[PDB]
């Protein structure tokens, strides 16, 4: 297994910034497909172990 | 409340046993402050 990381967008693409999170949103479902993908990994590595 | 936040992150009514990830606690800061040097050399208005 590996380390069993996850990620926020909305913090890491921009911090205290707000309007990051508007011009975000309208980028679309990219964050949900990251985060879906880095659970999928965790879930895995869980499994594997 | 939670579990309709869990409805909505799933988009079904019915969520089935689990964990899932709906949101993200986040801490803003309460107070500002600021800070500059202490020493204050006062220059000589008050010796002239």
């Amino acid at each position: 297994s590996m380390t069993k990381t996850s990620v926020d967008c909305t913090m890491y693409i921009c911090g205290d910034s707000t309007e990051c999170s508007n011009l975000l949103l309208q980028y679309g479902s990219f964050c949900t497909q990251l985060k879906r993908a880095l659970t999928g990994i965790a879930v895995e590595q869980d499994k594997n172990t | 409340d939670p579990l309709s936040e869990t409805k909505c992150t799933l988009k079904s009514f019915t969520v089935e046993k689990g964990i899932y990830q709906t949101s993200n606690f986040r801490v803003q800061p309460t107070e500002s402050i600021v800070r500059f040097p202490n020493i204050t050399n006062l220059c000589p208005f008050d010796e002239v």
